[PDB]
C-alpha cells in the first residue's frame, strides 16, 4: 500500500544508480527518507528493500544499527546536542537549560507541535567550538540563551 | 552554492602546507586551488610510474594520521603485490572525541584531498575510489560532491585523465552515526551496504578488502600529504620538522585553552608548547591537570614535556589535545569517556559488549555516590576485562584512558570510594 | 594583549544600546560580544538585499552623528546611484574640544563599530573599508586592529563572508595631529597619503571620493547605530525617543559638573537635564554661566531648557556639553577657542588662514590688557571676516562661538575694553 | 659617513605598513609614526629612503612631515609628555599640571630635559575632557591630580 511520492522515489533512484552496486546506496537512501518525512516510516523499509534488491530483514537491521536514524519520532528540526567530554566541560548543561527555557523540552523529547526534537549525540567533531549543536544540517557553537533564541528563530 | 552552517574553527600554521588555504575558514574552490599550483603534483605524478610514486611516499616516511601510524608507502606496496582490481578509500569518519583536524581540510581545501586521492589511486592502480564521510558532516559531504564535479569538469577525473590512460571515479559515501565505522574493516562493511561490524584481521584490507579485493584505506590527513611529497620530492619533505619524524602534523586542541583550534606544527613540538606557546595557555591561567589524547590516553601535568611524535615516549595518537585544568573533576571526565565507549561498541565481542556497558553503568553509580562496595570492585574488574577476545581496537582501548586516571589521580578517585 | 593606559571616562545610559557594554571601562572582546547576540544583525543583514538595508537605515531616520546631521540612509542612496567600486570610511578622527563620545565605543566595544562597518559596507557594495583614527588615540588603534583580527578569525571579514559572496577588508589608518583631517575630504586626502587639505564640495565624496570613486564617510557613533536598526527593525528603532529625532544619542559632558562623562540619552532630554539630572549638577553648586557646544556654539544660562536634538532651536552640534560656571572668565575661555582655530586652519583659504591667526593674536593682546584701540576694532573685524571664500566648515565657524560670547556676555568684554 | 639606511628591524616594520594598504603611498603616516617611535624624532636624513620605499618624491614626504603636528624633526626625546592646552583642560587645571611638570623636571612647554629623556609638547584637545586636565606620556594617557601623583606616574618611565 505504502508508495514513495514520485519526487522522493526519483531522488532514491539517483542514489541507487550512483554507486557501482545498488546496495551501496542504502545509507544515502535512509538519509533521504528521513530528510523527507522527519523520521524513518516503518512502512518505507519494504519498498526501499525492493529498490536495493535486499531482504527487508537486512534493511531493518541497518536502520537499527545506525544511530542517526529514528523510526519513532517525527520532527521537522532535529537539534543534535553533543554530550561528549569536551562539550560537557565547556557547557553542554547550559545549552540544555537554555533549550528547555526556550522550547520547554529535554533530550529525547519532541515539542507538541512536532517542530523540534532534542537528540543527545556523541562528539560532533567541532570540539574547539564547544558546546556544539546542530539544527538539522546546520551546526553552531552555543554562546548564550539570547544567542540561541535568535538562531532557533531562523527555523520556521 | 550555499552549504549548511559550519562553526569557524580557528586554524594556525607554522608550516603553511596543509593549512595554507584551510587557515581561512571558507571553501576554496578549484580556480583558487589552481592559482597556487593545484593539481600540478597530479600532472607530475601521471608522468611517473606507480612504482616510483610508491617509492617516494615510502622514502618520505609518511605514517598514517588515523591513529595507528602505519607507514603509508609500505601499506601501498602491500596492496600492489596482490592481483587487481584494487580500491582506494579515504577515511573521513573522524568521530573520536576532541578530533576535528580532518574536517577543516575537507570543508576548506577539498581539492588538496581530492588531488591526493587521485595520485594515491594511480599509485596502487585503483580505478574506483571512495570517501567515507561521517553522517554528521553534511556540509563536508556537499562540499566534496561539488569539488569532485569541479575536478571532473577540469579533466582531473573520469576516463583517460589528461591523456594518461588512467581512469578514476571518486564516490562519496555517508556514515549514519557509528564511531565504529571509522575502523577500516567496519567502514568497508558499511560501504558494502551492511552494518559496521569489524572483521577479524588479518587479513588486512590490502589483501582482502572491499568485495574481497585489495583495498587501501587511508585517513584524510594522510592523503592530504601526498601532493606535497610529489611536488617537493621526498628529500625536501623529510627536511620538514625533525629528521626522525618528518612532515607537517595537524593538532586539534580543545578544552581549557585560550585559543582552541587546529594547529599545523612539526612533530618535535612538545605538548607544553602546543598548550602554552601556540594555543595561548589555559583559561584563567589555571594549572593544567590533565590532557586527554582523544578518548585514548590521559597525560598528567608531569608529562607535558613530551614530543608530539610517533616515538615510544611521544604523545602519539592523532595529536588530539583536550586540556583539563585544576578545577575539572577527573571522575566526571572519566564518566564521559566511559559513556562514549558504551555508546559505540558494536557488540560482536562479549567482553567489549558487556564491559563497555558495565564500565559506564557502574562509573555513573560511583559518580553519583550510589555505588556499593561490590559496584566499586566490579568497576575495577570490568575496566580491566573489556579487551579479551576483542577483534578490533575499540575493545582493546575502551578501558585504557580510565585506567590511566585511576593510576594518575588516585586521591581524587579515593574521595569517591569513601 | 596589553594596551596603552586610557583614563576611565565615566559612562552612563538610560537606553542600554550603544553603552550596554561600553558603560564598563574595559575592552569587551569578541566572545563577550557574541554572548550578547553580537554579529547576529550582520547575519540577518547578509540574508537581506543591500537595497533593503539602505531602505531600513533610511526609514530609521538615523542622521549623521559627526556634527552635520545628514540623513544616513539618503547618503548611502546617493553613493549607490554611482558606478563602483565604492569605499566605506569610518571617521574616528574625533578632535573637537570637549568631544570624547566616539572613543568609548572604539576602546570598549570595538565589535559594535566593526559590525556596523560590515553591514554598512555590504549595503553600499564596498569591498574595502577604512577606519581613520586620530593619531592621539593609540590605544583605540591597537584595540581596533586586534578586534578586526578577531572578526576575521570568526569569519565575519575576508572573502565570501558566511557564504554570502560578499568580500570585505577593513584597513585602519592613523592621523598625525590635524583636526582638519576629520573634515571628510581632508580625511580622504590623508588616506591617499597627502596633506589633509579639504577639497571643494561639490562633488561630495559619495560621487567622487577616495581615488575619485564613490565613497561614504560616516562617524563612529552613526555606524554604531546600524546593528540596532537591523536587529530591532527600523520601526522599533524609530520608536526610541521623540519620533522626530529618534534613536539613542551620546552626550560627552565636561567642565564644571560633578559627574563629567558620556551619557547615552534620548534626544528629548533638555540641556538642563543633562547637567542637573544626569551629570550631578555643577561643581560647588555654582551657577551655570555658559555651555560651550564644543568649539561651535555658546549657550547662556537663559538657554538651558532647549532639547538635545538637531532642531533649529535645539542644542545641535554633536551633543558636546562643556559647562562653565559663574567665576569662569568668558574672555579667557574665548581665547582658548581662538587658539584652537589658529592651530588647526589648514591655510588654503586666505581669510581663514590670516583670520584664524589674527583672531587669536589680537584676542591674546586683549586678554593681557595690551590691546590698542585699533587692535580692538581689528579683532571685531577679523572675527566677522574668517568665513569669506572658505571651502570647508572650519572657516565658516572659526568666529561663531566667540561672536556669541560677544553678544551674550557684553559686560565681561567691556571690562577688558576699559583696559 | 654613508647614505643613511634603516636598521633591518625598523625597515621590516616599515615594509609591513607599506604592504598593509592596497597602495604603498597610503602607509606614509604609519611609517612616520614608526620612524618617530624608533628614533625619538623624525631624522631629516630618514625622509629620502622613506620616499623611495613609498615611491613618492622627497618633496611630498617633507611636506607631509611639516603638515602633521605629531611629527617632530627638531628634538629627540625618549618620552613625549603631551599636555592638553585646550579649553576644558585649561578650565580644570592645565596650568597646575605645567607647574608640577616644571617642579619635577625643570622644563617648560617645548623644552627637552638635558638627558634627552622628556620633552613637554603642548597639544590641542586629546578627547578625554571629562578627565581634565589630561596629558599623555608617549602612548599612555592620564588625568593629572596633583604633583605627588604626577611624580609617581613619571617614575614609571625609565
Ligand atoms: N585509530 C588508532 O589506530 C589504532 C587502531 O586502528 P587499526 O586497528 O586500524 O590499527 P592497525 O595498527 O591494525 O593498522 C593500521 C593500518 O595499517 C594497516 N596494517 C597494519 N599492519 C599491516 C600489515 N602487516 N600489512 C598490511 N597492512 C597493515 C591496517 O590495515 C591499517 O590500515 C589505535 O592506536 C587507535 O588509536
Ligand atoms: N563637524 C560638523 O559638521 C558640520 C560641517 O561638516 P561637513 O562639511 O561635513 O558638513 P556638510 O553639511 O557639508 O555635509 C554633511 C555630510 O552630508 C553629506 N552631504 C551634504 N550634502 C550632500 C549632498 N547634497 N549630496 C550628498 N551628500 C551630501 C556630506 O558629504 C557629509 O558626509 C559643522 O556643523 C561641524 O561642526
Ligand atoms: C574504533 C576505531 C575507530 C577508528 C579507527 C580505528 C578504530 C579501531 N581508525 C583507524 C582505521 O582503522 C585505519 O587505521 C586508518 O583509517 C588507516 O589510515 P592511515 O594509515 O591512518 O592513513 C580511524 N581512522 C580514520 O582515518 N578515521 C577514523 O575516524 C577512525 N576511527
Ligand atoms: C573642520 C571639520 C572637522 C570635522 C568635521 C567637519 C569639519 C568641517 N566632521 C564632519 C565630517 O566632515 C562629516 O560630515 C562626517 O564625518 C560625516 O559622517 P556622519 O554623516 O556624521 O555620520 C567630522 N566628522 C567626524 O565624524 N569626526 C570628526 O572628527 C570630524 N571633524
Ligand atoms: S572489540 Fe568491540 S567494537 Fe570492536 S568488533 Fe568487538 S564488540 Fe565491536
Ligand atoms: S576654510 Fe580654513 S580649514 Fe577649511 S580648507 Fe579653507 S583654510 Fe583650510
Ligand atoms: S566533544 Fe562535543 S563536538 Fe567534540
Ligand atoms: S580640552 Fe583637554 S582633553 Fe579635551
Ligand atoms: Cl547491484
Ligand atoms: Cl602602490
Ligand atoms: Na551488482
Ligand atoms: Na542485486
Ligand atoms: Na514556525
Ligand atoms: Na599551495
Ligand atoms: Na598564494
Ligand atoms: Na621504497
Ligand atoms: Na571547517
Ligand atoms: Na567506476
Ligand atoms: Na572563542
Ligand atoms: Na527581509
Ligand atoms: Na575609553
Ligand atoms: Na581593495
Ligand atoms: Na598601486
Ligand atoms: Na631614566
Amino acid at each position: 500500500e505504502f508508495e514513495f511520492p514520485e519526487e522522493l522515489k526519483t531522488k532514491l533512484q539517483e542514489h541507487i544508480n550512483y554507486f557501482p552496486k545498488k546496495r551501496q546506496a542504502i545509507l544515502l537512501c535512509l538519509h533521504e527518507i528521513q530528510n523527507y518525512y522527519g523520521y524513518i516510516p516503518p512502512e518505507s523499509l519494504k519498498p526501499l528493500a525492493d529498490m536495493l534488491e535486499l531482504p527487508l530483514n537486512h534493511v531493518e537491521g541497518v536502520v537499527a544499527f545506525y544511530d542517526m536514524f529514528d523510526r519513532e519520532d517525527k520532527a521537522k528540526y532535529r537539534i543534535r546536542v553533543c554530550v561528549s567530554i569536551v562539550c560537557h566541560l565547556m557547557g553542554t548543561n547550559k545549552l540544555l537549560k537554555a533549550l528547555e527555557n526556550i522550547l520547554g523540552i529535554k533530550p529525547g523529547e519532541v515539542t507538541p507541535d512536532g517542530k523540534f526534537k532534542i537528540v543527545p549525540v556523541q562528539c560532533l567533531g567541532a570540539c574547539s567550538e564547544a558546546p556544539v549543536f546542530m539544527v538539522n544540517d546546520d551546526e553552531y557553537k552555543f554562546e548564550s540563551e539570547v544567542q540561541l533564541n535568535e538562531i532557533l528563530s531562523r527555523y520556521t | 552554492r550555499s552549504y549548511p552552517a559550519i562553526p569557524r574553527i580557528y586554524a594556525e600554521t607554522t608550516l603553511n602546507m596543509l593549512l595554507k588555504r584551510a587557515k581561512k575558514p571558507r571553501v576554496h574552490s578549484i580556480d583558487e586551488y589552481l592559482k597556487d599550483g593545484g593539481y600540478q603534483a597530479l600532472e607530475k605524478a601521471l608522468n611517473m610510474s606507480p612504482e616510483e610514486i610508491i617509492d617516494w611516499v615510502d622514502k618520505s616516511t609518511l605514517r598514517g594520521r588515523g591513529g595507528a601510524g602505519f607507514p603509508t608507502g609500505k601499506k601501498w606496496k602491500f596492496a600492489v603485490q596482490n592481483p587487481g582490481p584494487r580500491y582506494f578509500i579515504c577515511n573521513a569518519d573522524e568521530s573520536e572525541p576532541g578530533t576535528f583536524k580532518d574536517r577543516i581540510i575537507i570543508e576548506r581545501d577539498p581539492h588538496l584531498l581530492i588531488e591526493g586521492i587521485i595520485i594515491s589511486s594511480y599509485a596502487i592502480g585503483a580505478n574506483e575510489a571512495y570517501i567515507y564521510i561521517r553522517g554528521e558532516y553534511p556540509a563536508g559531504y556537499y562540499i566534496l560532491r561539488d569539488a569532485i564535479e569541479e575536478a571532473k569538469k577540469k579533466g582531473f577525473l573520469g576516463k583517460n585523465i589528461l591523456g594518461s590512460g588512467f581512469d578514476l571515479e571518486i564516490y562519496v559515501a555517508r556514515g549514519a552515526g557509528a564511531y565504529i565505522c571509522g575502523e577500516e574493516t567496519a567502514l568497508i562493511e558499511s560501504l558494502e551496504g551492511k552494518r559496521g561490524h569489524p572483521r577479524l584481521k588479518p587479513p588486512y584490507p590490502v589483501q582482502k578488502g572491499l568485495w574481497g579485493k585489495p583495498t587501501v584505506v587511508n585517513n584524510v590527513e594522510t592523503i592530504a600529504n601526498v601532493r606535497f611529497i610529489i611536488s617537493m620530492g621526498w628529500e625536501e619533505y623529510r627536511y620538514i620538522g625533525p629528521s626522525d619524524y618528518a612532515g607537517p602534523k595537524l593538532f586539534p586542541v580543545s578544552g581549557k585553552v585560550k585559543k582552541p583550534g587546529v594547529y599545523e606544527l612539526p612533530m618535535n613540538t612538545t605538548l607544553r608548547e602546543v598548550i602554552f606557546k601556540y594555543a595561548g595557555g589555559t583559561l584563567g591561567n589555571k594549572k593544567v591537570k590533565a590532557v586527554f589524547s582523544g578518548a585514548l590516553d590521559c597525560f598528567s601535568s608531569e608529562e607535558l614535556d613530551i614530543p608530539m611524535d610517533y616515538s615510544p615516549l611521544g604523545f602519539g595518537g592523532t595529536g588530539t589535545v583536550i586540556v583539563l585544568t585544576e578545577e575539572d573533576d577527573i571522575v566526571e571526565a572519566a564518566l564521559k569517556i566511559a559513556e562514549f565507549y558504551e555508546h559505540e561498541t558494536c557488540g560482536q565481542c562479549t567482553p567489549c559488549r558487556v564491559g563497555c556497558y558495565e564500565q559506564a553503568n557502574l562509573l555513573e553509580k560511583i559518580y553519583k555516590g550510589e555505588a556499593t562496595e561490590q559496584d566499586w570492585e566490579g568497576f575495577d574488574f570490568v575496566n580491566r576485562n573489556i579487551q579479551p577476545t576483542s577483534i578490533c581496537g575499540l575493545g582493546a582501548v575502551a578501558g585504557r584512558l580510565i585506567r590511566q586516571t585511576l593510576e594518575k589521580f588516585p586521591e581524587e578517585w579515593e574521595k569517591y570510594r569513601k
